[PDB]
């Protein structure tokens, strides 16, 4: 958004220092229990080990291959929820413009908590008129006194918690069978040999459950100095 | 939390100690006296007197009092 | 400030300026003005006053005075 | 009526002077000894502890309310299915009653009634026009007295004699051309 | 904590009660003036203790002007809703703002700590030199008060400013009201402030800017070219607050809001010209007094606009609500007495008629029925629409009909005869005075001691 | 300038012979000074204020819809007393204009 | 002129007297005024008129005064300040008898002129 | 890393982001305010007395 | 923003209700009192309360002190012109009580016909 500063480095990707050093039960842990790290290292490792492998791509389905990247299948559920997410965040540095409020469609006013201030300037042109601020209340159909345009509130309100990209997650994904070891050992051979490595993550996966510093090479990049 | 809601809460909520009103007040009327005090201090020093008497640097009938 | 109210002039006596003022009295009598520009602890104390006098009353004083 | 009379009984007349007594029979400054209020005084200001000697905003009992996967707790809405539909009814404020004291009741009536704008938008120009510039008609017609008037304070005039004026403190010097 | 917070809502409460202290220092030096010029003979003041009484007029001038209605108009009340009407969650300069009201703070210690600890002398709100720099050393505090004062303003300015950049929502007329005021300020006060150490270098560094062959008149230029710049800075806010309680008290929606705030811009260029009206009776050319007297009379034109707008939403309001709100009462009261204080203005604007009435008491009633009646009354005013948000209380202000009526009357009793001996004439600045003029003297006095009293009822 | 929303002459035509405008009261009620009991603590007597405000007041109409407390300026909409934190959420001013996209719609 | 040539959908008053009624009122009491100019115990709702009945738009005028004393009140149903008097009675008669209301604002203007002439002069 | 664990951020002012190194320059400052007093009413009494102000009953003794 | 300052958090439960040993619930200072005398006049006043709304504000005797309480029972304009005059007269007593008994030379007879002498030879 046009409010967001510059991305940064960790926008892109994390630092394999940042890795969980306990991999074997990384990948036992569900997903509710993965906090922000985990989860990033979680869908890395597992996402990479299916698309590093290339004679089962085409034998797996989207279904399966979506989950294996972690990426949430979209449904009306969660659609509504991400795009009311997407709106709110639009709106924190962006002007609120949109077609008349009538009681079949009223203006959609997101908020997290009961209330948000709203202001209604009437319709367009010579309807137009001078900004009259009210606190737009949950569970009221407001109706400016001016120019009867209707107005909604919309919380972003789920379970004791407000809407959030990782409760979209957490609440509508399903974890899948559990990823299996092997599947990363496989893979780790296959691009990983003679002092090469085509799979870094996967070595450094590979070492952390072999107990760390047991692969070439790793102990000396396992060895800082500050 | 609830008692932080409101900028000085103790006073909008009606249960402030009413020293801090007494000390506004003081303070207002330190102000004051920084007008007075140096008036008779500085009749005094140039004339003996903190306060002069209505029309005594004038001439004054006999009886005048 | 040399100020007489009845002939109309308020002049500012400022240093460094020599300020022209043309006046033209039409009655005679005395004409009572005071400092217009205060001026320090005696501001009020230095009035202005012009007497108009007759052209050959005017001219035997100053052969006199 | 008198509506005072209804909510009297809430209002039970004060005993000490500022609602407090002497610090000796009761000491408000010191901190509360109740559970869960350590954070207040025992008359039940907030504690100078809890603002200033270990305001938390200085780094004193650091607790990151927001937990790891970035959630809040929020209070729901009251959610009411009904006729194939789910509602949510809004939350009343209680009766002003409760609040202020009067008994709600024999009110005034104020109608609802649509902003009182001025029409005639012809008219409303010509009104503004005449707002701007009958002022300046006005100021037009003090411009050429002025002119006038200051041109006659400077005007060369055949002077006869001079009068030098010095101002002093604080008396005023006058030399004038003698006689010959 | 007290001093530390950086609330942007505290520090305009800070604005109003400090404004409200150091007023009382100012009152009590009016309560002096007109004390003693209830007759003729000395009263209060020896004598031989004149200079205290020029003192008195210098200092009064001088914390009214900078240290109450300024900080007051364009400190306090700004400070508290302008975040809010531009829809912001704070002022975008914290740390700035915490800082500008501890400075104003400190220059009034300076200032009241000199009339304690020096000599007390006098050369008028003007510091007019070379009076003003063959003094002793409390004009050098003062200069120190008046320089800090102004790190204090050029700041708030800044912070003010800034708003455009943040805000979420119309600029409205008040919002504009500040933002000029706050422009009037960046372009006034480094002119000020160079003066103002050009006369600490004839006092401390052996200058001779004000000694013959330098011209004296050099400063009055660059004080009034913030002089007058002032003035408006001090009403400009005031301005904005009378829009905002008419349109609401009546439920009236602005009209002519572009004309409201255009006639504001207008104002302030047109102020930002017309500074050498104040120095009519110097000499100046011809060409330049005709200049001035014409650009000063322009002001009225945008300046009749708005009074005119301001008259149209009091005009047709519905009758059912209550008109007798402290709040409303002084609104109206200041479309009437700000009509005479202008219009005595475009009197004096005249040069001719000036010449009379120059360093007379009618320049004195003219700045006191805009300042000392138009300005407080738009102050309290808009501290009083923001009784509830704000949330002070044990006053009796909100609904009283007889402090409205008392002040009215009584502030007119002090000033209307003071445009009366401006053509007796009594001139300004002095204490001592002919004993024909006593008895309009005299009646200016027993408003005063008046005025004094109905301060006491609303507690 | 303003002059109201225009309005056609169809939109005046009554469903029944007996319509008349609507009787209902927009005064709020009889109010004062709020009133705090001695017994509520701070914490308490903030719940109590928050609960008194006439900002959050609104009066119902006969189909259900609610006009709510309004101003001209948002000064008036933050809590009275002004609380530290007025506006977490951004106060929304609601823009109205006749663009539209075909993705809102659905056939 | 708003009911009689502007707008016809607001409910029209009988003028029930071109002159105030004067009356003596107490504070803490609540007075109901007549908006229609038919009620027999004017200037007060007196049961049986269109307000007391609610018909055709008529409904009693709530009143109470601040303070004890003699007030004025309106007769001819249409002044601004209603129920109170503030002069409406005489502009409404004028509108019905303009003849009559140039001779009263002629006699009016006429010793408005000479007192302020005579004084200044 | 974690976005969840920098709340010191906003729960914590920035002048004290430094722990027990900030509020000690803090406290260092305060100690100071009393010695101030003392200093700066010492120039209010040099300049009281050289302007002679204490013999204001003395010189009419 | 994750972890960032949340834009809504819920308020916490208050802290626990104190009661006396008895039972009695414990009260806490208050400033708003209950002001004794004999004044019972409620003076009720429509108030704006936004655009669309009014509100009906009473003030009651009981919240003001006497003085007050005793002052706006009055009609406005019973008081009003008495407290006008009351206040001047007490102003020019005041500035009056310093100048008991002043007899300056320059208002006797003696100067006042001289200064008429002055007058006629300067024909002012
Ligand atoms: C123009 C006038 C008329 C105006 C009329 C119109 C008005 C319209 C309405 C305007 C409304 C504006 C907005 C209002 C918002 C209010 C918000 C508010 O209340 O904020 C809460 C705020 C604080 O409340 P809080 O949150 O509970 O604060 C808790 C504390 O932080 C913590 O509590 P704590 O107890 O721990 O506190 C610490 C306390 C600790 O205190 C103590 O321990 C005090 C102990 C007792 C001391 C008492 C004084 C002793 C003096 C002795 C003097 C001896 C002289 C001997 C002479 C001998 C001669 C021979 O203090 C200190 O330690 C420091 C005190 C420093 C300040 C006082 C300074 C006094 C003057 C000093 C002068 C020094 C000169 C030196 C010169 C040297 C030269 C060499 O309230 C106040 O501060 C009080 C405000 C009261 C007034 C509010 C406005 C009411 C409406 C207006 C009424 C009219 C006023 C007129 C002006 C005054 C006239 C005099
Ligand atoms: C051999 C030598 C070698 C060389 C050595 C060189 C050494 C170099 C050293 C360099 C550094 C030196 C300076 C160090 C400064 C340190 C600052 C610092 O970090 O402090 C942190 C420190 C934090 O304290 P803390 O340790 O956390 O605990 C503080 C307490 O718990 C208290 O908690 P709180 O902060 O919440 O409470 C504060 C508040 C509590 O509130 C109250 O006391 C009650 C509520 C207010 C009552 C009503 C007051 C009147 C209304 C005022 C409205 C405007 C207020 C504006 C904001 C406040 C501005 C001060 O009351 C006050 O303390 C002041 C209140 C306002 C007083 C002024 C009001 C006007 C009076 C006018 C009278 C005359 C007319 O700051 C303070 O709290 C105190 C700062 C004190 C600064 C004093 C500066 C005074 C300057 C005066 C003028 C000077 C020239 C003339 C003097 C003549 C004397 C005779
Ligand atoms: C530009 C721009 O992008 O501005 C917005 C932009 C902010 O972006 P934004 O998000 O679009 O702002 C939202 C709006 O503020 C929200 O505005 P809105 O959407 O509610 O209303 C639309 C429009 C509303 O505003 C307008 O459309 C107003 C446009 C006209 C302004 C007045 C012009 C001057 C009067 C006419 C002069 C005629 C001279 C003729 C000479 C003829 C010679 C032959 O917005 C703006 O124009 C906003 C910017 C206003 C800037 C005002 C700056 C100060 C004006 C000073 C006027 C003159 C004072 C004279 C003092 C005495 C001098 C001796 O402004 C800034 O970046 C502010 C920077 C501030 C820097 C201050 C320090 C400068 C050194
Ligand atoms: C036949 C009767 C009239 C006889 C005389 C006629 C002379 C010819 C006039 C032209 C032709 C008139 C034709 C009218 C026919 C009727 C048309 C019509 O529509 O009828 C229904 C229409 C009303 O019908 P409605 O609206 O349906 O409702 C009935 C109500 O009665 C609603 O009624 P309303 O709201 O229309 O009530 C009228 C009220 C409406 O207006 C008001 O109530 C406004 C009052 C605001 C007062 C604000 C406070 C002011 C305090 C200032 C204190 C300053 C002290 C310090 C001064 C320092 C100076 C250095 O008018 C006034 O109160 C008069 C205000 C006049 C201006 C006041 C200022 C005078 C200043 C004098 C010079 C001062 C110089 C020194 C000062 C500095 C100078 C630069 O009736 C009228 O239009 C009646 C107009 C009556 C005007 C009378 C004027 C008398 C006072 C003269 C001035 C005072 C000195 C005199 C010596
Ligand atoms: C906020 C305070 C304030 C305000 C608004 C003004 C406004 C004006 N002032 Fe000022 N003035 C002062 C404060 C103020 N002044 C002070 C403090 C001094 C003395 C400083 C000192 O000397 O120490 C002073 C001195 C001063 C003098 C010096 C006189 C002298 O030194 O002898 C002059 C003369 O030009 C002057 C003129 C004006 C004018 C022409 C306006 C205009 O702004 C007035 C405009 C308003 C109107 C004109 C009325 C409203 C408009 C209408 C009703 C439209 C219809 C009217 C017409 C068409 C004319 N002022
Ligand atoms: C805005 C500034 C201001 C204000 C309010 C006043 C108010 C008053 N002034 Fe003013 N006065 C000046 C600014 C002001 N004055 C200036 C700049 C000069 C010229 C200085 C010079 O000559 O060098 C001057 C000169 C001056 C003199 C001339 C002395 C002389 O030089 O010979 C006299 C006495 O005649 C006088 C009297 C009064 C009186 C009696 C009041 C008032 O007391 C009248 C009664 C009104 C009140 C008592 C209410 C005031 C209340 C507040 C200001 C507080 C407001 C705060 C809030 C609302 C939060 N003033
Ligand atoms: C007698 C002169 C006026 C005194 C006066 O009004 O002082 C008021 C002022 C504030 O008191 P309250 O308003 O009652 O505040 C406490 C909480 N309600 O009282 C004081 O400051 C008392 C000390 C005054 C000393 C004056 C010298
Ligand atoms: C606001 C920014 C623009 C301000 C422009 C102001 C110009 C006003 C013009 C006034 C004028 O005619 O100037 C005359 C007048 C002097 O007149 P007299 O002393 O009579 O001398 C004339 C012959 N000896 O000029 C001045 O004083 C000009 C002062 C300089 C202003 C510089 C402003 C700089 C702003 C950045
Ligand atoms: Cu010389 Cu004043
Ligand atoms: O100064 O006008
Ligand atoms: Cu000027
Ligand atoms: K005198
Ligand atoms: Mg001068
Ligand atoms: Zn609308
Ligand atoms: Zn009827
Ligand atoms: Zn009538």
């Amino acid at each position: 958004y046009r409010h967001w500063h510059r991305m940064s480095e960790d926008d892109w990707a994390l630092p394999l220092d940042s890795m969980p050093e306990d991999v074997k039960t990384l990948m036992a842990t569900p997903q509710t229990e993965r906090g922000f790290v985990e989860d990033y290292w979680y869908n890395r490792i597992r996402g990479e080990a299916t698309l590093l492998d290339p004679e089962a791509l085409p034998s797996k389905s989207y279904i399966a291959l979506a989950r294996d990247m972690g990426l949430q299948i979209v449904d009306e559920p969660s659609s509504h929820m991400m795009g009311l997410i997407e709106l709110y965040e639009y709106l924190r540095g962006a002007s609120f413009v949109g077609p008349f409020g009538t009681i079949e469609n009223p203006v959609l006013v997101p908020a997290v908590g009961q209330e948000r201030v709203v202001a209604c300037t009437g319709g367009v042109g010579d309807e137009e008129h001078f900004t009259l601020w009210f606190r737009c209340r949950e569970g009221f159909m407001y109706r400016c006194g001016e120019c009867d345009q209707i107005f909604m509130l919309v919380r972003l309100y789920y379970e004791d918690r407000y809407w959030t990209q990782t409760l979209v997650r957490d609440t509508f994904m399903s974890d899948g069978d559990m990823f299996d070891l092997k599947t990363l050992e496989r893979v780790h051979k296959m691009w990983n040999k003679d002092e090469m490595v085509r799979w870094e993550v996967g070595y450094w996966a590979q070492d952390y459950v072999l107990g760390k510093g047991v692969l070439p090479g790793m102990v000396e990049e396992h060895t800082r100095v500050n | 939390n609830l008692e932080d809601h409101f900028d000085l809460a103790e006073y909008m909520m009606k249960m402030h100690n009413p020293m801090s009103e007494y000390l506004y007040w003081i303070a207002g009327f330190v102000s004051g006296l920084h007008g007075i005090l140096p008036l008779l201090h500085s009749n005094y020093y140039f004339s003996g007197m903190f306060l002069p008497r209505d029309n005594d640097n004038t001439q004054l009938c006999d009886d005048s009092w | 400030s040399w100020s007489v109210p009845s002939l109309g002039i308020k002049c500012d006596a400022t240093p460094g300026r020599l300020v022209k003022i043309n006046t033209f009295i039409q009655r005679e009598g005395v004409f009572y003005g005071q400092c217009s520009e205060l001026c320090g602890t005696l501001h009020a104390f230095m009035p202005i006053v012009v007497e108009a006098v007759s052209p050959e009353a005017f001219a035997a004083h100053a052969k006199k005075w | 009526k008198s509506y005072y009379d209804d909510f009297k009984d809430r209002l039970k007349p004060g005993k000490y002077t500022q609602g407090r007594c002497p610090q000796s029979e009761g000491d408000y400054r010191q901190e509360s000894k109740t559970i869960g209020r350590e954070h207040l005084n025992d008359d039940g200001t907030r504690s100078k502890r809890y603002t200033v000697k270990e305001a938390d905003a200085l780094g004193y009992h650091y607790h990151p309310p927001i937990d790891k996967k970035g959630q809040v707790y929020v209070k729901g809405p009251n959610t009411v299915i009904e006729r194939g539909q789910t509602w949510i009814k809004g939350y009343e404020l209680p009766s002003m009653e409760y609040t202020y004291g009067p008994k709600q009741e024999d009110i005034p009536f104020y109608p609802r009634v649509k902003l009182n704008v001025w029409g005639n938008y012809n008219l409303v120009m010509k009104v503004e026009f005449l707002f701007f510039y009958l002022p300046t008609i006005i100021v037009f017609g003090i411009c050429i007295p002025v002119y006038t008037i200051n041109f006659a304070q400077e005007e060369v005039i055949y002077t006869t004699m001079t009068v030098k004026v010095t101002g002093r403190q604080w008396y005023w010097v006058y030399e004038v051309e003698s006689p010959t | 904590f007290y001093i530390l917070v950086n609330n942007n809502k505290r520090i305009g409460i800070y604005y109003i009660k400090l404004s409200i202290i150091i007023g009382i220092l100012g009152i009590v030096l009016s309560y002096i003036i007109r004390v003693e010029l209830y007759n003729s003979g000395n009263r209060i003041i020896k004598y031989d203790n004149v200079n205290y009484y020029n003192m008195v007029i210098t200092l009064h001038g001088l914390l009214m002007i900078f240290y109450i209605i300024m900080p007051g108009l364009y400190g306090g009340i700004p400070l508290y809703i302008l975040p809010i009407l531009s829809v912001i969650t704070d002022i975008v300069l914290p740390r700035i703002n915490n800082i500008s009201i501890i400075i104003v703070l400190i220059s009034y210690i300076v200032v009241i700590n000199s009339i304690v600890i020096e000599y007390n002398i006098g050369t008028g709100w003007t510091l007019y030199p070379p009076l003003s720099i063959i003094g002793t050393v409390i004009v050098n505090m003062i200069l120190y008060g008046l320089i800090i004062i102004g790190i204090s303003s050029i700041i708030s300015a800044i912070n003010f400013m800034n708003i455009l950049i943040v805000i979420d929502g119309i600029i409205y007329v008040y919002i504009w009201s500040i933002i000029i005021t706050s422009v009037l300020l960046i372009i006034s006060l480094p002119i000020l402030n160079g003066i103002l150490l050009m006369i600490l270098s004839d006092i401390y560094f052996n200058s001779i800017y004000f000694i013959l062959n330098g011209d004296v008149v050099l400063y009055q230029h660059l004080f009034w070219y913030f002089g007058h710049p002032e003035v408006y800075i001090l009403i400009l806010p005031a301005f904005g607050i009378i829009s905002i309680i008419l349109s609401v008290l009546n439920n009236k929606i602005i009209f002519g809001m572009k004309s409201m705030i255009l006639a504001i811009i207008m104002i302030s260029i047109l102020g930002s010209i017309v500074w050498a009206h104040h120095i009519y009776t110097v000499g100046l050319e011809l060409d330049t007094k005709i200049y001035f007297n014409n650009l000063t009379l322009i002001i009225s034109i945008p300046t009749g606009n708005k009074i005119y707008n301001w008259i149209i939403l009091y005009i047709g309001s519905y009758n059912i609500l209550y008109n007798g709100y402290q709040s409303l009462i002084f609104s109206i009261m200041f479309i009437i007495i700000f009509i005479i204080g202008g219009i005595t203005g475009i009197i004096i604007s005249i040069d001719i008629i000036d010449i009379g009435l120059h360093d007379t008491y009618y320049i004195v009633s003219h700045f006191h029925y805009i300042l000392s009646i138009g300005a407080v009354i738009s102050l309290l005013a808009g501290i009083l629409l923001l009784k509830d948000i704000i949330g002070y209380y044990n006053v009796i202000i909100k609904i009283n009909k007889y402090f409205g009526l008392l002040l009215f009357i009584n502030i007119n009793i002090i000033f209307t005869p003071q445009f009366i001996i401006g053509f007796n004439v009594m001139p300004r600045r002095i204490l001592e005075y002919s004993d024909n003029i006593i008895v309009w003297n005299l009646i200016s006095s027993i408003g005063s001691i008046s005025t004094i009293l109905i301060l006491l009822s609303i507690f | 300038i303003y002059e109201g929303q225009t309005v056609q002459e169809s939109e005046l035509i009554p469903q029944e012979d007996d319509w008349v405008i609507e009787e209902t009261n927009f005064c709020l009620g009889r109010n004062c000074y709020v009133r705090f009991r001695e017994e509520d603590d701070l914490a308490r007597r903030a719940l109590h204020q928050m609960d008194s405000q006439l900002n959050k007041m609104h009066t119902r109409l006969r189909d259900g819809t609610v006009i709510p407390y309004m101003s001209f300026h948002p000064d008036e909409m933050v809590d009275r007393p002004a609380p530290i934190h007025t506006f977490s959420e951004k106060p929304l001013l609601k823009w109205t204009w006749d663009e539209t996209y075909e993705e809102a719609y659905d056939d | 002129t708003w009911t009689e040539i502007w707008w016809e959908h607001d409910p029209t008053p009988k003028v029930a007297q071109y002159r105030p009624y004067v009356c003596t009122v107490e504070s803490g009491k609540v007075y109901w005024w007549c908006a229609c100019g038919e009620s027999k115990t004017q200037p007060w709702v007196d049961g049986h008129c269109k307000c007391s009945k609610r018909e055709g738009g008529f409904r009693p005028r709530r009143w109470e005064p601040e303070h004890d004393g003699v007030r004025l009140f309106c007769g001819c149903k249409s002044c601004f300040s209603s129920p109170t008097w503030n002069g409406g009675c005489f502009t409404k008669w004028m509108q019905s008898n303009p003849a009559g209301g140039m001779l009263y604002c002629f006699a009016a203007a006429f010793g408005f002129g000479t007192l302020t002439v005579y004084r200044k002069f | 890393i974690d976005p969840t664990k920098n709340q010191w951020r906003w729960c914590v002012d920035p002048a004290w982001y430094g722990g027990m190194r900030d509020k000690a320059n803090m406290d260092m400052y305060r100690l100071m305010v009393y010695p101030f007093f003392g200093y700066a009413l010492l120039y209010l009494h040099s300049r009281f007395k050289q302007n002679d102000k204490y013999n204001v009953f003395a010189k009419w003794r | 923003r994750i972890g960032g300052p949340p834009v809504f958090m819920q308020f916490p439960p208050p802290p626990p209700k104190e009661y006396l040993a008895d039972g009695t619930p414990k009260t806490y200072p208050l400033h708003q009192p209950v002001f004794d005398h004999g004044y019972t006049w409620e003076h009720w006043y429509m108030t704006n309360a936004g655009v669309f709304h009014t509100v009906y504000y009473g003030e009651f005797a009981k919240d003001f002190p006497w003085r007050w309480g005793f002052v706006a029972e009055k009609p406005f304009w019973v008081g009003a012109p008495i407290l006008v005059l009351g206040v001047l007269c007490l102003g020019h007593i005041i500035q009056t009580m310093g100048q008991i008994g002043v007899r300056p030379k320059r208002y006797t007879p003696e100067w006042v016909e001289a200064t008429k002498e002055r007058e006629r030879a300067e024909n002012t």
